[PDB]
């Protein structure tokens, strides 16, 4: 299913809640994953199931959405979480698909 | 919890390739196994998917044909051998670990990464 | 509904497998099961339902299934699997 990831390039500075989006084509339900590609490492699961927490994973990192719009929302910043983020779809439709979206990206901003 | 990959190598087009992905620290029975791929400057595309057993393997639409997935849960090894290799597939290679619950399709834990470049 | 029934359909075919390992009265409840679920095919008109039976049936009876399906053949898969179902209803006994 055709997942946007409308933030894009997300300008804030450190220690500030960051809210992101993952617009479905169509109704995927609560079958939504989210992803964070820190630079110089490989890819970590955060929440597997567009509300959920995975293991390893600190509270700040929280998800809502269950139809066709979904949101991740990080909270207070820290130094690794300046990455890159994926919103991967699961739905259980025949075939079953496994698309990530195109990568909304947290930067810090400046002057 | 581990996965170690087998490292980048060179290789030329149309050529093959064997990537290896050893697992560490839990059952590899008990754990579907995943492929996902990530073209410099294009973001992480899933490229394959194999079960618990060999009873499922799953493929992209743009790799169906050329790469094949095999694992071996006795020696904890993940394979996936590439055949036809096309100029679009120099990218990084991840050794994902699916949750348990075949409804749950997710990537839990990532491997080291493999930069697989064509020349 | 058609593809929740194809699940229902692949879940209970190896069900129906399982029950009937002793058999190699289940074969006329069998066929009575092979008989309705041809009426209901009637009515309406494998490798891809993997994830749905499996999360029915956490035990893998399905590479039992499938390679029994492709040593058969080696819209229209519903057909090859109904008419595997009415061939071994008819060796049930």
């Amino acid at each position: 299913i055709v997942l946007t990831q409308s933030p894009a390039t997300l300008s804030l500075s450190p220690g500030e809640d960051a809210t992101l989006s993952c617009r479905a084509s169509q109704s995927v339900g609560s079958a939504l994953a989210w992803y964070q590609h820190r630079p110089g490492q490989s890819p970590r699961l955060l929440i597997y199931d567009a509300s959920t927490r995975a293991t390893g994973i600190p509270a700040r990192f929280s998800g809502s959405g269950s139809g066709t719009e979904f949101t991740l929302t990080v909270s207070s910043l820290t130094s690794e979480d300046f990455a890159v983020y994926y919103c991967q779809e699961y739905k259980n439709s025949v075939p079953p698909t496994w698309t990530f979206g195109q990568g909304t990206k947290v930067e810090i901003k400046r002057t | 919890v581990q996965l170690v990959q087998s490292g980048g190598a060179l290789v030329r087009p149309g050529g093959s390739l064997r990537l290896s992905c050893a697992a560490s620290g839990f059952d590899f029975s008990d754990f579907e196994m995943n492929w996902v791929r990530q073209a410099p400057g294009k973001g992480l595309e899933w490229i394959s998917y194999i079960s618990k057993i060999s009873a499922a393997s799953f493929y992209a639409d743009s790799v169906e044909g050329r790469f094949t997935i095999s694992r071996d849960n006795t020696k904890n090894l993940l394979w996936l051998e590439m055949t036809s290799l096309r100029d679009e597939d120099t990218a990084v290679y991840y050794c994902a670990r699916d949750l348990p619950g075949y409804l749950e399709r997710v990537f839990d834990l990532w491997g080291q990464g493999t930069l697989v470049s064509v020349s | 509904f058609f593809e929740m029934w194809v699940t229902y359909l692949l879940t209970e075919t190896i069900t129906w497998k399982d029950k009937l390992k002793t058999c190699m009265k289940n074969c006329v409840c069998f066929d009575k099961w092979v008989k309705q679920k041809e009426d209901e095919w009637n009515s309406i008109k494998f490798e891809s339902f993997f994830f749905h039976v499996m999360k029915k049936l956490n035990k893998e009876k399905w590479n039992k299934l499938m390679d029994e399906l492709r040593n058969k053949i080696e819209q229209d898969a519903i057909e090859l699997l109904l008419e595997y179902l009415k061939e071994k209803s008819t060796i049930c006994k």
